[PDB]
């Protein structure tokens, strides 16, 4: 009793049902490095201007 | 202070504007009003200084080389009116133009809070004075005068520069005040030593210190008479501002760093004096004397004393007026003769004897006659020097000396004696010619009954 598939029918992608656990670290990576501060805040202006040399601005 | 700074700018629309012959009238009277105008500057305190903003400031030191950069701008357009005559109105204009410019850079030089700011308006001041002399001199050797007057001063400038951005990285600030009130001690090392040599080195090329002179004879001697005039007055006087500015940072390096030149200048000041004695030039003859009477300054300077300080701000005033007159006369007398050859024009005061009179008084002034300023400076100095060393009498004695012996000499080679015979063309002198003179001589005579106004802030 055995129906031979079809075209495109062993090509489909299926479920499984399985229990074997999901692997929570498969590519055994390390901890991510820390990011940067990624400082926020509100802009005032310039202490004295551009304090380049003698420019007072 | 910009109530000096604008109408100097304003000067430049002034001259480009004014009709084809009202540019020297126009120039001259309102280069008057303007020396007025800074004569205001004088009113000094014996607190810190006139800290008229951030970027400029005045000091007892600053305005009396304020108020003689502005006076000697009238004078200079009086003395280049009459080799001018002959020149296209655009010409005429450009060379005024480059005079208001000078100013406008030394009275910027002079205020200068900042270092920096010194240092770009002191280098500034290069540009017109090589275009006077390499564009309005008569000679074929003022472009070579023109290569060393440049090249000389950029041999000193580079390293200060370097030296001057270095501080700045260290310290923080390169304001005279805060570099002032923040001064440490400079340690004995060779890198302090090298940075030592930097920030003289500037300036003692300027002075000109005596190893360091050679372009001064050739610049002088190729200028037209307004740059002989504001060479020898102003821009020779921008190094012993300097050197009064920054030796603040370089003790107690100063003590030893400042034996090679002060053995320099006392041997070259003797050295020169001597060259006077032998010289075929007028020209060459006044700008050998200049150069003795700075190495005077040089010694002033590097003595580092109130006294020496003192006598340092009378004598650049004083000379600074006497070199300019002298020129002057060699300029009038040159104009007639077209030689500039001392021994040529003889018995002159048979023929001019007014203009005698002016050569009496000039020579006798660069002389040091007692109670001219001049005389004050040096003797201050004289004072300071022996309390320094008791031997330096014997040069500072041969240098007065000699100054005497070369000052009466040019005297009497031009004026005393048999005129000569076959130059005929010797005319009267012209009126403005007689006021150049006396514009000249007047303040310094009137100088002398208030001589505090000269003296500098540590009066
Ligand atoms: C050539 C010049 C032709 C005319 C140019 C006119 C403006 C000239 C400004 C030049 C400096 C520009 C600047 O950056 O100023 C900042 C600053 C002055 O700012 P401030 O006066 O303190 O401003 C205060 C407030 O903003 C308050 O400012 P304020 O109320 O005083 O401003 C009034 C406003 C008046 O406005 C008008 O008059 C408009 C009609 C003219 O200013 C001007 O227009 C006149 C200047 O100058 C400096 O930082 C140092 C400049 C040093 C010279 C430049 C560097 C090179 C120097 C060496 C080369 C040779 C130089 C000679
Ligand atoms: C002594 C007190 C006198 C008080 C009277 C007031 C005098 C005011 C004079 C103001 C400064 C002179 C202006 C310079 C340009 C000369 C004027 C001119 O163009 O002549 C044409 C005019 C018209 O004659 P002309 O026939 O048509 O012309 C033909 C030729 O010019 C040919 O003319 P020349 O052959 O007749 O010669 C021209 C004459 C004029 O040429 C000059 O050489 C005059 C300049 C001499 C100074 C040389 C520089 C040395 C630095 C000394 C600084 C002293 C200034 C004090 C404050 C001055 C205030 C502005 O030269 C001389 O006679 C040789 C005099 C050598 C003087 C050496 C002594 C110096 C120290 C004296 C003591 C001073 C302080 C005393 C302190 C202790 C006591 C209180 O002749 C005159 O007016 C001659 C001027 C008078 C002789 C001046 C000698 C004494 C004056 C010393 C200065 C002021 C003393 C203040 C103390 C008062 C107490
Ligand atoms: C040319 C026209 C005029 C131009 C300007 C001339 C003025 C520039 C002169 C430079 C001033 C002196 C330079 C250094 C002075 C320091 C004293 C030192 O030289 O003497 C001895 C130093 O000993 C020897 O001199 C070492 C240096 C020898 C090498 C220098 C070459 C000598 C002649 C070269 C002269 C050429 C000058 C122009 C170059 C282009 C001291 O013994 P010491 O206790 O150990 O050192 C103490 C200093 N420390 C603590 C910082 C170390
Ligand atoms: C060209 C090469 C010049 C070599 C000179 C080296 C001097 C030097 O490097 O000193 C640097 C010194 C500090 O030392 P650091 O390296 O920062 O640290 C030391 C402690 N860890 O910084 C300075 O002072 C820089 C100042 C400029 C150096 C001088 C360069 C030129 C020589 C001095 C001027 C004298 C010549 C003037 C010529 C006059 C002709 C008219």
């Amino acid at each position: 009793g055995w129906v031979r598939p079809d075209l495109g029918e062993l090509s489909k992608v299926t479920k499984v049902k399985t229990d074997r656990p999901l692997p929570e670290n498969p590519y055994h990576s390390r901890a991510r490095p820390e990011p940067n501060p990624e400082a926020e805040g509100d802009l005032k202006p310039a202490k004295h201007g551009s304090r380049l040399f003698f420019w007072t601005m | 202070m910009l109530k000096i700074i604008i109408p100097t700018t304003m000067l430049l629309p002034m001259t480009w504007m004014s009709k084809h012959n009202m540019i020297w009238i126009n120039a001259t009277v309102h280069s008057l009003l303007i020396s007025l105008i800074s004569l205001s500057l004088l009113n000094q305190l014996g607190e810190n200084s006139l800290n008229f903003s951030l970027t400029f400031f005045s000091d007892s030191l600053s305005a009396p080389l304020l108020v003689l950069t502005t006076w000697l701008l009238p004078l200079m357009l009086m003395a280049s009116q009459s080799h001018l005559s002959k020149e296209t109105t655009t010409r005429k204009k450009l060379y005024i133009t480059m005079l208001i410019l000078l100013q406008l850079f030394l009275i910027m030089t002079f205020t200068a809070t900042e270092l920096i700011l010194f240092y770009i308006l002191f280098e500034a001041t290069l540009v017109p004075t090589l275009i006077i002399i390499t564009r309005w001199g008569n000679q074929t050797e003022r472009l070579n005068a023109g290569l060393y007057f440049l090249f000389y001063t950029l041999a000193g400038s580079l390293p200060l520069l370097v030296a001057l951005v270095y501080i700045q990285n260290t310290t923080g600030s390169l304001n005279f005040l805060i570099i002032h009130y923040w001064s440490h001690p400079l340690s004995n090392s060779w890198s302090n030593i090298f940075m030592w040599l930097a920030c003289i080195m500037a300036f003692m090329v300027k002075m000109p210190l005596y190893g360091l002179h050679l372009w001064l004879p050739k610049a002088h001697v190729e200028a037209p008479i307004a740059g002989s005039m504001v060479l020898a007055a102003v821009l020779l006087k921008l190094g012993g501002y300097g050197m009064m500015r920054i030796t603040t940072i370089l003790n107690p390096l100063t003590n030893y760093m400042a034996y090679p030149f002060l053995m320099l200048s006392m041997w070259g000041m003797i050295m020169t004096s001597s060259i006077c004695l032998r010289q075929t030039d007028l020209k060459s003859l006044i700008a050998y004397s200049s150069v003795s009477h700075m190495a005077l300054v040089i010694v002033a300077i590097m003595i580092q004393t109130p006294w020496s300080f003192m006598g340092a701000t009378a004598l650049m005033i004083a000379h600074g007026l006497t070199s300019s007159m002298l020129f002057c006369l060699a300029n009038t007398n040159y104009e007639r003769v077209h030689s500039r050859t001392m021994i040529l024009a003889r018995g002159l005061q048979t023929l001019l004897p007014l203009m005698a009179t002016w050569w009496l008084v000039a020579s006798l002034t660069n002389l040091a006659l007692p109670p001219s300023i001049n005389l004050i400076g040096e003797l201050f100095i004289i004072t300071a020097s022996f309390s320094w060393s008791n031997i330096t009498i014997i040069l500072m004695g041969m240098n007065m000396m000699i100054t005497a012996l070369y000052s009466l000499y040019m005297l009497i080679t031009t004026q005393r004696g048999k005129y000569t015979h076959h130059i005929n063309n010797i005319k009267p002198s012209f009126t403005r010619e007689n006021a150049l003179m006396a514009l000249h001589i007047l303040p310094l005579l009137l100088l002398t009954l208030n001589p505090k106004m000269i003296l500098g802030p540590l009066y």
